[PDB]
């Protein structure tokens, strides 16, 4: 199965740098083409940057060109951006993709990275249990930048788990979790959400009690 | 560049109903190429080269179009094609992408399944109290929410958040908190989480009393 992840996402300072990755594997990676396409938070698709199979040729959108470089390295099976002079338009969930041996789509794509361009600072998030068929909660609140991830004892109870999208106020994102479990799992079963915010390389577990 | 406008911006359709979504480019293109993408996942390959489906891509999926004009078509829609679909272009460089057309699919009207949380005992304990409350998997979108303490409506200092439409059963949620300062939060005794939504007359509503 082909899988391309990409790594390098976060903080990037308006006017600094900041390097991406993407790991290739399950095909060979100097046969093709490969790309870097981005979605800002409006949702738009770009496409930012291309590289030839050997690394010989790129190409690159005119609100990139000057500022970041696509490189390749064929040994390592790793596609990669450099960027630098960071703006506000470069904030993004970038995409490294893959195209196919020829009709110029899109045919493989990344998870995605976030990048955020801000001078704001990087602050961890407060994780809060919701304790009142019972609805349970989590507050995760007061951090930056995005993006955090939350489970609901460990992936486990994914069935039933809605993750709100954060809110932002005052260069700080808030967002809360819910877990609808039978009223015979809680709270006879311990229920635990994990938050983890890599940007302040923070993990925390709160299991929910009742009050 | 050439300029790819999608229309119609949303789609929404009652499974087993035809839509048609239709992606206008700038100038002539000779393919074109159309993705799927749903919250918290990147695109998905769905068309190829205009008509060509992609791996997984069931057959009431077709493509159509030349020229400027091309299309995409769901015969019977169901539940699962809730997403976002996006088209685009390389015939001209640089590729580019149309602003995407969001399909919703309809259902039978439900009721928000509302829950109310009083602050945290750790979030006291910092200075701080927010109240959150959760509305749970209704049809349709469209929700209004006040918040009530002592018997009466505050406004300000209120964050609400939505979901995208459930895959699986079609329905929304919102998430609302009311923050106040742990001084503020303990001169009341009675905070009310009021929805009100088309199905039902009465606003639906739950409450915690600063007592029990
Ligand atoms: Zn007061």
């Amino acid at each position: 199965e082909v899988h391309l992840v990409e790594s390098g996402g976060g903080l990037g300072k308006p006017g600094g740098s900041l390097k991406l990755s993407c790991a290739a594997s399950g095909f060979t990676f100097s046969d093709y083409y490969m790309y870097w396409v981005r979605q800002t938070p409006e949702k738009r698709l770009e496409w930012v940057a291309t590289i030839s199979d050997g690394g010989r040729n790129t190409y690159y959108s005119d609100s990139v060109k000057g500022r970041f470089t696509i490189s390749r390295d064929n040994a390592k099976n790793n596609l990669y951006v450099q960027m630098s002079s960071l703006k506000s338009e470069d904030t993004a969930m970038y995409y490294c993709a893959r195209g196919d041996s020829g009709y110029g789509d899109f045919a493989y794509w990344g998870q995605g990275t976030l990048v955020t361009v801000s001078a704001a600072k990087t602050t961890p998030p407060s994780v809060y249990p919701l304790a009142p068929m019972v609805t349970l909660g989590c507050l995760v609140k007061g951090y930056f930048p995005e993006p955090v991830t939350v489970t609901w004892n460990s992936g486990s109870l994914s069935s039933g788990v809605h993750t709100f999208p954060a809110v932002l106020q005052s260069d700080l994102y808030t967002l809360s979790s819910s877990v609808t479990v039978p009223s015979s799992t809680w709270p006879s079963e311990t229920v635990t959400c994990n938050v983890a915010h890599p940007a302040s390389s923070t993990k925390v577990d709160k299991k929910i009690v009742p009050r | 560049q050439i300029v790819l406008s999608q229309s119609p911006a949303t789609l929404s359709a009652s499974p087993g109903e035809k839509v048609t979504m239709t992606c206008s480019a700038s100038s002539s293109v000779s393919l074109m190429h159309w993705y799927q993408q749903k919250p918290g996942s990147s695109p998905k390959p769905w068309i190829y080269a205009v008509s060509n489906l992609g791996s997984g891509v069931p057959a009431r999926f077709s493509g159509s179009g030349s020229g400027t004009s091309y299309s995409l078509t769901i015969s019977s829609v169901e539940a699962e094609d809730a997403a976002v679909f996006y088209c685009q272009q390389m015939s001209n460089f640089p590729p580019t992408f149309g602003g995407g057309t969001k399909l919703e699919i309809k259902r039978a009207d439900a009721a928000p399944t509302v829950s109310i949380f009083p602050p945290s005992s750790e979030q006291l304990t910092s200075g701080g109290a927010s109240v959150v409350c959760f509305l749970n998997n209704f049809y349709p979108k469209d929700i209004n929410v006040k918040w009530k303490i002592d018997g009466s409506e505050r406004q300000n200092g209120v964050l609400n958040s939505w979901t995208d439409q459930d895959s699986k059963d079609s329905t929304y949620s919102m998430s609302s908190t009311l923050t106040l300062t742990k001084d503020e939060y303990e001169k009341h005794n009675s905070y009310t989480c009021e929805a009100t939504h088309k199905t039902s007359t009465s606003p639906i509503v739950k409450s915690f009393n600063r007592n029990e």
